[PDB]
């Protein structure tokens, strides 16, 4: 996934638009009015993450062998 | 095991006679108290165990894997002592005992066993010593005391002793263990944050700043703040979710807060000032940023938003152009984007929607209405993209003949050049059909390039491909239209359908035999066992 990703966003008919770019891999160091580099204000940590649902516990019980390790919360 | 049972029940008679006067595991002496009785019991476990308290390897500070015995008895790993004691060092670090001949006794019966057993142990009462912290020193809303908190905080350590130094170890009240790495975990941090922000303040303070003088001092802290950030975040998102609240009054002070947010941007900016009140105001902003922008898709789906998270978004636009933190309008298009994806900027990305002010200044001036959509089949990789640029240029031009001549230029035969060169042609034709300004190019006088490609290559010359290509070069596939209405899907849809066909089509494999009969043989598919259908 992360390299169909960097490679789908290096495509040259998109990458001219700017939106992709803070949007899909692109530091958004490129627009002019921004404050100075910080140590806080790092591209990864302004970055987006997931919302943990029982769904994505469902995916880690299966591809972790929740059969017998863990069974109980499996069913 | 069978070997533990009378001391450890000689040790719960101890630790039941150590309770009754302090029920209170709040507090400090009790858990001072338990953390002895551990630490003693696994000292004598050790002792009953291995001979009086096999010890880890000196100098790696860890277990030792496959043991030799010292004369002065002695366990180093084989790794540390064939690396050490090879040079004019023959003395044992620990006693300064000298050893006669070499490491050549080494024990294969008794212990790797004890080893093993010690491993067991000490990771029992560890877990069961972190179950008890998150549970005795949390049972109820009161936050503990002062002194519980230190100690629990400065158990983490391993500091200077004689000889790497100040490691971080995983809740273990003991010192025969080690990770040769300064880790930092979360789960001190989470279990502190549970509580209300206002009364954990110094505690995580002090440990961020004994973790930046002591761990991370010069390193990638990018990681550590942010992984702080989330952990606050979670609290705060647990706090709100778990609480007996409604939706407008968390509303109304998230408007108050953007309203009364002094900026104050100059703190804890420039190399190493990093307070928790700020990691606090940086977990809120982003999730206010991310209700705004739940909110933004909710309004791109539906009707006007009641007029009172309008007001919410309001005020997230008023900050938005107010403070000069880009950063913060960054992660909101990030966000909106994961939450629905590329189109939905796209959309958004328009010539005077009232949204345009989620976007940053530069990202509308230069951007043209050209803004097309991408190919997702980027999945094969270095090859389809040859070919599809091959393609893209025998569109441009009339002549037809550099598509064949990259396909031929490349590995992967016959079916997934196939499965390639359909592709790509069905990419070039939705793409000129869907820009208008290039509608219907292939019928200027460039239909003829393929059909005469096709006439002539006989790469694909095959008559179920040769009905698929007329049918798709002319737009008369039944999968164009498939008049959707939400305008989002309708394309995604579409190009599920054309990739699922195209690999149907050139999927020549027994397992695929039923699924095409399934998508183009329906009539036999009349009263057949359909799949992933429920049974009594
Ligand atoms: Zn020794
Ligand atoms: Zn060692």
């Amino acid at each position: 996934l992360p390299a169909i990703n960097a490679l789908i966003s290096q495509d040259e008919r998109i990458s001219s638009n700017p939106v992709t770019k803070i949007i899909y891999g692109d530091p958004a160091t490129f627009l002019p009015h921004l404050p100075q580099k910080s140590i806080i204000h790092c591209s990864k940590i302004w970055s987006c993450r997931r919302k943990i649902t029982v769904e994505y516990l469902q995916h880690i019980v299966e591809q972790k062998n929740g059969k017998e390790t863990v069974p109980v919360l499996w069913h | 095991i069978p070997e533990l049972s009378p001391l450890v029940t000689t040790y719960v008679s101890l630790l039941d006679k150590c309770l009754e006067e302090d029920s209170n595991l709040k507090t400090c002496r009790p858990f001072v108290a338990v953390m002895t009785t551990l630490c003693d019991c696994k000292d004598k476990a050790s002792k009953k165990f291995s001979r009086f308290g096999i010890q880890p390897c000196f100098i790696c500070h860890g277990d030792a894997q496959d043991p030799v015995c010292l004369p002065c008895d002695h366990v180093y790993c084989l790794r540390c002592i064939q690396t050490w004691l090879i040079p004019g060092q023959m003395m044992c670090p620990y006693c300064l005992t000298d050893l006669p001949d070499k490491f050549s006794p080494t024990v294969s019966q008794d212990h790797r066993k004890a080893i093993e057993k010690h491993a067991q142990f000490r990771h029992m009462c560890n877990s069961f010593f972190v179950d008890l912290v998150s549970t005795m020193c949390f049972k109820d809303n009161t936050p503990p005391e002062k002194s519980v908190i230190d100690t629990l905080l400065s158990l983490l350590f391993v500091q200077k002793e004689l000889l790497h130094r100040e490691h971080t170890k995983s809740l273990s009240p003991f010192d025969d263990v080690v990770d040769q790495t300064p880790v930092i975990r979360s789960v001190l941090l989470k279990l502190l944050l549970k509580y209300s922000f206002h009364e954990v303040k110094d505690y995580i303070q002090n440990y961020l700043t004994q973790l930046e003088k002591k761990a991370f001092l010069t390193e990638d802290k990018t990681e550590l703040y942010l992984l702080f950030i989330s952990c606050l975040e979670d609290s705060v998102h647990q706090k709100t979710s778990a609480g007996c609240r409604n939706l407008e009054q968390v509303l109304r002070e998230e408007g108050h807060f953007l309203r009364t947010y002094s900026p104050g941007l100059q703190g804890q900016e420039p190399v190493r000032i990093a307070s928790v009140e700020y990691l606090q105001e940086v977990a809120r902003v982003r999730l206010c940023l991310d209700l705004a922008a739940d909110f933004l898709s909710e309004l791109q789906e539906g009707s006007e938003l009641a007029e009172d998270k309008r007001r919410f978004l309001k005020h997230v636009e008023e900050f938005c152009t107010r403070v000069n933190n880009d950063w913060h309008r960054v992660y909101l298009v990030r966000k909106l984007s994961s939450q629905r994806g590329m189109e939905f900027v796209q959309s958004f990305s328009k010539q005077g929607h009232p949204c345009q002010w989620v976007f940053p200044r530069k990202v509308i001036a230069q951007q043209k209405d050209h803004v097309s959509l991408m190919d997702r089949y980027l999945v094969h990789g270095n090859e389809y993209k040859a070919v599809r640029d091959a393609t893209a240029k025998a569109v441009l031009e009339c002549k037809t003949l550099d598509i064949g001549n990259a396909l031929m230029a490349c590995r992967s035969p016959k079916p997934q050049q196939t499965a390639y060169l359909l592709l790509a042609l069905y990419t070039e034709v939705a793409a000129l059909y869907r820009s208008p300004n290039g509608s219907l190019h292939p019928e200027a006088k460039q239909l003829e390039a393929v059909n005469k490609f096709i006439k002539e290559s006989k790469i694909l010359s095959d008559p179920n491909i040769r009905c698929f290509a007329r049918s798709l070069v002319d737009n008369t596939l039944p999968l164009l239209k498939i008049r959707s209405a939400n305008s989002i899907l309708k394309g995604t849809v579409t190009e599920m359908a054309v990739h699922v066909a195209t690999i149907l089509l050139c999927g020549h494999n027994q397992i695929l035999k039923p699924l095409r009969n399934l998508a183009f043989y329906p009539v036999n598919m009349a009263n057949a066992f359909l799949p992933t259908m429920p049974e009594d």
